RNA sequence: CUAGAGUACGGUAGAGGGUGGUGGAAUUUCCUGUGUAGCGGUGAAAUGCGUAGAUAUAGGAAGGAACACCAGUGGCGAAGGCGACCACCUGGACUGAUACUGACACUGAGGUGCGAAAGCGUGGGGAGCAAACAGGAUUAGAUACCCUGGUAGUCCACGCCGUAAACGAUGUCGACUAGCCGUUGGGAUCCUUGAGAUCUUAGUGGCGCAGCUAACGCGAUAAGUCGACCGCCUGGGGAGU
């Protein structure tokens, strides 16, 4: 419970991420997990090359879902070429919105 | 990494920057594999020398 | 896997591979047909492949290798023993009848999978084209031509790894260690072949090989010069000639590949 | 053939110094080593040999121009900085000096210790 | 007293649960090459040094900070 | 063991007290944890460091059962037959 | 009866374990482009690798293990031991208030487990390192120290092995005995800005009085003062044979 999944997609696929966010969150809602934030940090340059690219599109997301949606998202990112990196996390607390993008601009 | 403005100033800034960043003593510590016993020897000896210095300086601070 | 007590001289080193997941007899009769035992003899009657003879009566299983049925989910009924293979076979049941035998993956005990196209890319046993799978996956039963059927990695415990994809070919590393390019539209099955414990086995006695169908093999040094190139001599001769096949082919370390048609499809030789 | 704004690579071991002049594509143009200057011994490891090799490499590089250089120093041995002072003496504008060094985070274990 | 004020730092404010997102704060504790600075230079408490190292490593995995000047 | 699972055992084997001190509660909690941990070590066979904790709980349970036998036999039997031990 | 011991409730810190996935520096192998005479190595040399285009340099592919900096007399674990990040289960220790069990405790001959490293059995894996082994040099001689190669092994799954300077050369548990200076993490009082101050626990370090010691030297983490239990020693070789 109370995950903070962060994943970044290919720069060429940044246009399609709007539908992908809903495509992933619909399964979480079907499982029964509410989503507390959905932030798109935008296009930024990487600190190093990941499969010979330098841009990406970070997508921040925090979820409170059972073990089934966790496994669903653990498998969906693996079998995708758009998603190049991911990091599932765990926090024993709630979620507040608008963390740092206001300061990052 | 050092950019450029006389050349001697750049040379000295490169030499000092490399020493401050490291990557010159570490290379010298990559030419022979010290066993973890020898590595714990460094940790014991440096700790003894650093803790002893903190007490020896107090004698000067009397 | 079990071990036999030395009750008799023949049981001292018998290592059996027992399983309780196999069904107790009664195979699906419609998918069985008779097979005669060749004995290593072609239509001329001459022995071509020697060291074959005897054995036990067996029925050939119509094992499905194409998996042409796409989209229809399938449910496993049971896993059965296949006399003419080292791996186990699983009996399927699609949404409307049409029971089939396939090479059982490591998935067992009434699993459900859909041999289809781009559907269900996760579970092992799913057959799909080689183009739409992630690199680095382990596959088995790889066909070399479209519609021919699975050819490579069908024995027990065998598999192959995906390593690259470019153009119409998808390179993969075989279990032998030989890199090979295969066409992208060729189907393959995710996972590993079931009976990985086959390598841990000891037949135990001389008679254990005779009901496998293999006839005893006789060395060349125990023959006369007329029979074998190694020939006879006085005492236990040291095989004074170089090691050689009965028909005069070098045995210890001589290449014998002369295809010269499919060499372009091989990236790296096994070494 | 004319190329400008090359990259100078310096590989300085404990027994030799190798100087190579390249471009942004990393294509070799002129290379010189301390052993080729004719030292072959304890004199080979001195930083003066790195200066002789560096200035010899800086003479064949003028065949293609290269009025601007980028220096990449590499290795712990002597002549790490002495070779750099032998570059601009030949009349090259050195834009930047960069430390490139293989530093394993854990890496393979190195050889055994001498006795 | 530059090392002394840095323990405050993290300790004076209610920022105990730091995050791997605040690059503006993380960059102050990373040297020019990219390696993370020690604790005796910044003077931060050992608890917050360990908490800050994990955040630096997470930001490194997310390619938000570099490892070395090589790339 | 979850908080609610502890609370359910406490409410079940409460000795008309409203408190969690008695051996009937302690042995019950230890037995519930021991039964739960059985499936963990069938998956993780080499987890020897966590194996040490289970033996500590088993020894504490056997000590508490001996103490309970040292005071009353009816209470000892009513717990052994109810938890399925010995 | 609650002072020992244990249970219930919050909250911390952790390279504490096991099952999977994913990272980037570096080494080696292979392919390709540029380029040309050495490279490598040593007290100094040689063996070796080189115009069959090496070393160096740039682009790409595969694979194995270790996890810079953080990093500390730092932390956890009964010990051995444990350093990349993430998910999964999972043990114990720590600090606070309240409620309860009401001696339920300590030790422990036999026995039952956990065992660094090496080693062995079956199956995989093969980057580096390196027993054995080959060559070169030094050497009266050199099986060695030095250099170039290099197999088992070092890695993974299951099983066996019971040994180490397995060290704090100090068995476990409980209580009293001047102080000073650090540090790990947890709470209290405190003017309130603190780079804050004092006390108190659970660890981890440096000095030090009384006491002990043959002396070195321990000295609230005693080798001081006392209690419970266990193990062990009786001159050196012979012989842990
Ligand atoms: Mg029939
Ligand atoms: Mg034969
Ligand atoms: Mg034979
Ligand atoms: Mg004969
Ligand atoms: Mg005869
Ligand atoms: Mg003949
Ligand atoms: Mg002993
Ligand atoms: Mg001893």
């Amino acid at each position: 419970r109370h995950y903070e999944i962060v994943f970044l997609v290919h720069p060429d696929q940044s246009e399609q991420v709007g539908g992908m966010v809903e495509r992933y969150t619909k399964a979480i809602e079907e499982d029964g997990g509410k989503i507390h934030r959905l932030e798109d940090w935008g296009r930024r340059q990487l600190a190093y090359a990941i499969n010979n690219v330098h841009k990406a599109h970070y997508v921040l997301m925090n979820v409170e879902c059972s073990a089934k949606a966790l496994a669903e998202l653990e498998d969906n990112f693996r079998y995708n070429d758009a998603v190049i990196r991911n990091l599932v996390m765990r926090r024993d607390e709630a979620v507040t919105e608008q963390s740092e993008m206001l300061k990052a601009e | 990494k050092v950019k450029e403005e006389p050349f001697d100033v750049a040379l000295r800034r490169f030499k000092r920057s490399c020493e401050k960043a490291g990557v010159l003593a570490e290379v010298r510590s990559r030419e022979f594999y010290e066993k973890p016993t020898a590595e714990r020897k460094r940790k014991a000896a440096a700790a003894v020398k650093r803790h002893a210095k903190k007490v020896q300086r107090e004698q000067r601070r009397r | 896997i079990v071990k036999c007590k030395p009750t008799s001289a023949g049981r001292r080193f018998v290592v059996k591979v027992v399983n309780q997941e196999l069904h107790k007899g009664a195979p699906y009769a419609p998918l069985l047909e008779k097979k005669s035992k060749s004995g290593g003899r072609n239509n001329n009657g001459r022995i071509t492949t020697r060291h074959i003879g005897g054995g036990h009566k067996q029925h050939y299983r119509l094992v499905d290798f194409r998996r042409n049925k796409d989209g229809i989910p399938a449910i496993v009924e049971r896993v059965e023993y296949d006399p003419n293979r080292t791996a186990h076979i699983a009996l399927l049941k699609y949404a409307d009848g049409e029971r089939r035998y396939i090479i059982a993956p490591k998935g067992v005990a009434a699993g459900d999978q859909l041999i289809s196209g781009i559907g269900a890319p996760i579970k092992a046993g799913n057959s799909m084209p080689l183009r739409n799978i992630p690199v680095g996956s382990t596959v088995h039963g790889i066909e070399l031509k479209p519609g021919k059927g699975a050819q490579i990695a069908r024995s027990a415990g065998a598999s192959a790894q995906l390593v690259a994809r470019e153009g119409a070919y998808v390179t993969l590393r075989l279990r032998s260690g030989e890199m090979r390019k295969v066409l992208a539209e060729c189907r393959a099955t995710l996972g590993e072949v079931s009976n990985s414990e086959h390598s841990l086995r000891s037949l135990g006695k001389a008679g254990a090989t005779r009901w496998r169908g293999v006839r005893p093999t006789v060395r060349g040094v125990a023959m006369n010069p007329v029979d074998h190139p190694h020939g006879g001599g006085e005492g236990r001769t040291s095989a004074g000639r170089h090691p050689v096949s009965p028909w005069g082919l070098q045995t210890k370390g001589k290449k014998t590949r002369s295809n010269k048609r499919t060499d372009n499809m091989i990236v790296r030789r096994r070494k | 053939k004319t190329v400008v704004d090359g990259i100078a690579h310096i590989h300085a071991s404990f027994n030799n110094t190798i100087v190579t002049i390249t471009d942004r594509q990393g294509n070799a143009l002129s290379w010189a080593t301390s052993g080729g200057s004719g030292f072959r011994g304890s004199r080979k490891s001195t930083p003066f040999a790195a200066q002789v090799a560096a200035e010899r490499a800086g003479q064949a590089a003028l065949e293609y121009g290269l009025k601007n250089l980028d220096v990449n120093v590499k290795g712990p041995g002597p002549g790490r900085e002495s070779a750099v002072r032998a570059l601009n003496a030949c009349g090259y504008k050195i834009a930047s000096i960069t430390d490139v060094t293989p530093i394993p985070h854990n890496g393979c274990r190195p050889p055994k210790k001498r006795r | 007293f530059f090392r002394r004020r840095k323990f405050c730092r993290f300790t004076a404010e209610g920022v105990k649960e730091i995050d791997y997102k605040d690059l503006n704060t993380l960059k102050a504790y990373v040297s020019e090459t990219g390696k993370i600075v020690p604790s005796r230079i910044t003077g931060t408490k050992a608890k917050y040094q360990r908490q800050l190292a994990t955040a630096i490593k997470r930001a490194r995995y997310l390619a938000l900070l570099p490892y070395t000047d090589s790339h | 063991l979850s908080v609610e699972e502890k609370a359910q055992i406490v409410n079940e084997y409460k000795q008309a007290e409203g408190d969690t001190g008695s051996p009937e509660v302690q042995v019950a909690l230890l037995s519930a944890n021991i039964n739960k941990l059985q499936d963990h070590f069938k998956a993780n066979g080499k987890d020897h460091h966590s194996r040490r904790g289970l033996i500590r709980m088993v020894n504490q349970r056997r000590k508490l059962l001996d103490y309970l036998k040292g005071k009353d036999v009816s209470r000892y039997t009513a717990l052994i037959g109810r938890l399925g031990l010995r």
